[PDB]
């Protein structure tokens, strides 16, 4: 839960999962970028955010 | 093993300390250790079972960390923690059961289950913390080749054996001299009998000797000596040595004479007790030598003299007993005892899931056969399963 | 209960850890727990003991907090802490004694004394901290209705019973066949006797059976089985069943034949041991069946043959024994055992203050009566009083 | 003692908790206590031994502190800690052994070895921390003059004594009335015998009494009482009281009548049980009175009537037995029991180094002599050495 | 179980309260609970199992919420609600049936069907609301370790048994003294018969005693006691104990004498009624002891004196009877009774789908075998299935 | 014991040395010790027990200091000192009697009566002075 992560300030679990490439689901109202570029998909820019 | 023990102890501390209304300061270190365990275990896939009737179970860890409270824990915190604790406890119990049912002739001290083998990896060493139980302490010492010590109340050191030896006998079994003994658990009960009551023995003394070779060295042992062996003080019909015939025993009990208990280590006399009964201390020994004598009473009342004629037939047979009871001791190796449940736990787990007989332990984990042939490989495997059994006992 | 246990645990930790010269870092969490206890108990009145000879004690709490500015504990700090600890320990002892002497037919697991009832309020739940003792852990598991477990060394599971059964008899009591047993504590000594030594038996085999029904299920039980029963291997003069006369028992011990120990749960075979002696494991059972045979030795030496004639009179009577000893076991219910003092403590407190017989427990806390009729209400009350006894033993003992 | 126990406890916690991969949060307080111990012990010279064959050993303490900036402990930290831990453990073991082998009459509670006397200084109290063990807890209670308590499983309270008394006797020993008993550890087997089967008794009843005085008061005692004394239920030839001759005992067992076991404190009846067998509770007592009766069976079958004639000879002798076993108890004084090992440890240390017999304890640390004459000075010295033995058992 | 009951109660309330023309204020909270249930169940896949002939069924939930903005409910609202209610009722009924046909030995109180196990998850705890029915209330109280009881009208506590005991008998069965009884359901009929009419009995009184040991403790029990057992008051031809022959019974009914009915708990007399008939109250008991006496009438008219001669043949046999009917009671455990339909529902569901015999219940859910061996595992499974059966009865 | 002995010694010295007409230089150190004893004992409540027929006695200490500033002790000084000394001597005698009648099998060298156990605290160590007997 991104709200709980924001409120606690403890980023140990999220940091450990992102460093170790552990599949996760971040839940919360999020703005998103609509990308229509196929080259962006090939470049895998969605995994760099 | 250390990581599995640490998981179990973290879960035990979580169950004991994470209780409603407790100050967060009473659990701060415990909560940090628990969250470290959650971080280390998350994302790891484990499998247990697949042996006998133990079901195959797959374990996944996708738990969030335990939170914090300003002053005291509330009910919500306890329930949220208890869900995770329950899952982890189920996992730990299953891992312990998987490890307890396995054995190896080669490297019997090493983990045998896939889950415990995975838990021995470097990544999980983070979970390791306080190792204060007796079994885990001895495990760590043994891994370092340090002197181990297990304290047993009434150690199960003597394999069951009810046997006799006839030093003088003949096919009619009416004039017999010998010894009959029971070595069961932590108890020795020996009795030397002479049918002629040492009428023709030199100086009217008949010497009886019993030797018990302990399969492991016992140290700091408290032992109770009693003059009489009640188990062999009543008349009984005993099979022959070859089972062809039965003979008759009709004890009349006399005080054992010149009693001598020698506790020996590697053939060297360590402790000697002469005509001493009650509590004695055997500091370090692997052999017990009980030497006693039937001394014919030089003076007898008419009733007593009636029982012991100058010649045959002998109807009342003079018996001198001796009872030895190891109340407590210390052994460098693991043994069954009346105070612990490790053997019972391992045997129960093996019986419940119908584990086929392996190449290390005897069928059914029978203690008599196990202690009779207590090989170093058997010792390693039994220490491993006993340590896992204690780890499981922390939670189950 | 958890609040009372937490009080006792805090006081024991204070006695053990608040010592002169110790680093404040060794006790900081303990000092916080102690001050939490002081704050929670301050301003509260308690009353303990209006049953039997137990005196009415009134308890007031107005104590200052322990300091936290020190780096190493000194003498004066320890003495003030000891004064507060002594008062609190006396209060906890009296509360435990008051709770141990009371029983309820309805909610025996619930608190009975008014002091423990008051401690069961929300405001005192703050005192609750580490519940690590075996009895309190089992209490908490049972409250949530999880699988409880109590480990007993030599569990007292068999009520005392020294009796006999005659399968063959007649008024002269000179040709008897039957069994005599003692079931006491954790021990069963049984012995089957035949006065004729199975001379006219079907193939010279006499079958003896003994069924012992435990009042609670035992798990993970280590059991020693020995072939002989020394208790029934000497001459005896035994009253008849009606007490009209006395008969003579002159046993000669023969080894038992086809020994079979069966450990059953709900009339279903869990464990079976055949001709096995020494240490055995009964993993889960509530009934024991010992079946053993007296087999006439086909070949006898002249003395043995003289023992057993072809017909009466039978001067020597063949006997085959068995001894069973539960060394250790696990039971989901509380029990008296050789190692613990819970039953002894409860009985001692009840006798000391002359507590009248209640509607739950037998007249005098007699364990044979209790285990003979170990009802669920008796189980609840016994678990409650045993847990309180352990809590008290943490401090008073 | 408190300082020595604190040293041992700190070392044991260092062994258990300073392990590879553990969070520094799990050991921070322990590391602080360990460094405090190093600081307090540094610059101090100690000397142990010099008694019996215990070698003289000199101990110097110049050690560096452990690090405190780690997040998780690694191999280097563990080895650095373990060197100091090994030296300190050896020092503590030697101090404990030196203290266990010494005794004083007037002030036996106070430290005897020079090392422990030096450790009893004010400056060493900084080492002092958690005193949670039962023996150190009782030591601190005794030092504060509070009520003390030790729980014993099967307390060894009865010195060994197999004796008899003949209330009716003749030189031929054919019409004997009396009682024979064994008191051993936590066991009392008594058996009253009448050779005439109380045919001439007033009401055909023979009254037997046995009073056993305990050398210390036992409280919260759980006892098992059984109606037969197997020890005296078989035929035996027994020496005479003066040893001049021997007599014949041929028991036939009848159930005891009007059994009454009384537990007394200072001559006042605290507990009483009539015709009660199984588990009983003696809440507080120092004496046991077992009074039983042999009642002649008014109705006898022809065999039973054949056993007991109207007059001599009496070939079958009526016997009624009682068995009393203290399974658990609480005593304000230290005692040897089946579950603990302090007596064994002290005796082993005294034996291994050939400690000359002192002015307090009996030779060889024999328990029967010690408990027979359990004087206050002996109690002081025994409590001291038992506490030292427990402290040593924490490490060795 | 709480979530399943909440689903059933929500559906029952929806059926009862969502009716055309009703004010929305009459259903506002009900509609809120129904929408909460829809939200919690939406997106979840469920499977009700294929045990026996019960078909495998799959359940999906993608329902929309109900309106909340009308002043009064109309036909469209009722139809829209009914479309969802039918599906939810079918799902709940199938889950209840799947749970009712399953049993376990280790944990019979825990859910057995995978659907109910899924519903026991935290995510479904939102569905839980008012738990007011007796069975769910008892379930919740028993999960809280709180004293709770079920009230039964004519409890089925006595296993069926029509038997007799002959204290005096002979191969010809013409002078018999004994007792006959039927213990069936909530009813006990007993009758002591003497063929000689106590002609040669001490004081011309024959004592009969009948003990019925209840398998569970009953409390606040209203009981009708009547002085005659009509079941054993007419001529009968009765098989012998071994079935070898048949004997003749020709009762002549006399008033029972010294009628003492004791209701005992743990062997202690809780309630006693002497010569009392009609309504009596047994407040708490587990055993019923009926003692009565056949008293030979001291004075007999010539017709009466002809029935009871001084010796054989005895053609009229004097019988005294008692009848004990438990009209109402309270039991900690669940029981079959004449008022409730739990046993009937469970048996019907198990019979209709050919559920094989399991390891807990007897074949066909036979109540006599069930209550004869009412083991704790049987009690747990029976309470579980009975609660599920009540939940289903709320809808089916 | 050393505190009790010091109380007795101070009282005996006061009785022997605080006499009418004596130079203050003959008692200066004695007066200092006596005032130290008064300060240490002031505000402390003692109880001599009721073992046997020994009466239960309660002792309260609220005494002014002995004066300085006299060249030779006069009668008023000696009277005030005698009042204080009489009360203190009664207390010390009762404490000694209470201690003399008690015993313990173990730790019999330690104080038995509550008064002497209280006197064994650190705060009373100030009273301790010359131990010459
Ligand atoms: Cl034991
Ligand atoms: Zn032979
Ligand atoms: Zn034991
Ligand atoms: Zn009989
Ligand atoms: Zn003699
Ligand atoms: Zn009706
Ligand atoms: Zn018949």
């Amino acid at each position: 839960n991104l709200e709980e992560l924001m409120r606690t300030g403890d980023y140990a679990q999220i940091t450990n999962m992102l460093l170790n490439n552990q599949p996760v689901a971040l839940v919360g109202a999020l703005p998103f970028i609509t990308d229509s570029s196929v080259i962006s998909l090939v470049a895998k820019l969605d995994a760099t955010v | 093993m250390d990581v599995l023990y640490s998981l179990s102890k973290t879960l035990k501390d979580a169950r004991d300390k994470i209780v409603e209304g407790t100050l967060y300061s009473n659990v701060s270190d415990l909560i940090q250790q628990f969250n470290q365990m959650i971080i280390t275990m998350n994302g790891n896939e484990f499998q247990t079972g697949g042996i006998g009737n133990l079901p195959i179970r797959n374990w996944n860890f996708d738990f969030g960390l335990l939170g914090t409270t300003l002053l005291n824990l509330d009910a919500n915190y306890v329930e949220t923690a208890r869900n995770t604790i329950d899952y982890f406890v189920d996992f730990v119990d299953n891992v312990c059961m998987d490890e307890m049912v396995r054995e190896s002739q080669r490297n019997g001290i090493a983990p045998q289950s896939d889950s415990l083998r995975k838990l021995s990896g470097i990544k999980f060493k983070r979970i390791n913390f306080d190792n204060s139980s007796e079994y885990i302490e001895n495990w760590n010492l043994q891994n370092r080749r340090q002197r181990t010590g297990f304290t047993f109340h009434k150690p199960n050191i003597f394999p069951y054996s009810a046997s006799f030896t006839l030093n003088r006998s003949q096919p009619a079994h009416d004039n017999l001299m010998g010894t009959m003994w029971l070595n069961a658990g932590s108890e020795i009960q020996v009795a030397g009998f002479d049918y002629s009551c040492a009428i023709n023995a030199p100086a009217n003394i008949q010497q009886f000797e019993h030797i018990v070779q302990l399969r492991r060295v016992l140290t700091t042992a408290t032992i109770t000596l009693l003059p009489d062996a009640e188990r062999f003080s009543f008349p009984r019909v005993i099979n022959s040595a070859d089972g062809a015939t039965t003979w008759y025993f009709n004890p009349v009990i006399l005080r054992p004479n010149n009693v001598e208990v020698e506790f020996l280590l590697n053939g060297q006399i360590i402790n000697t007790y002469q005509a001493r009964f009650g509590t004695i201390i055997a500091r370090n020994f692997d052999t017990i030598r009980l030497s006693f004598q039937l001394m014919r009473p030089p003076n007898m009342t008419p009733a007593v003299a009636a029982l012991f004629p100058n010649a045959q037939p002998f109807e009342h047979h003079a018996t001198v007993g001796l009872t030895l009871r190891i109340e407590s001791a210390v052994c460098e190796s693991v043994l069954a005892d009346a105070s612990k449940t490790m053997l019972a736990n391992v045997t129960s787990v093996r019986q419940e899931y119908a584990i086929p007989v392996g190449p290390v332990f005897p069928p059914g984990m029978n203690w008599t056969d196990l202690i009779t042939n207590y090989s170093p490989s058997r010792e390693d495997n039994l220490q491993r399963v006993f340590t896992v059994a204690s780890i499981r006992s922390m939670l189950v």
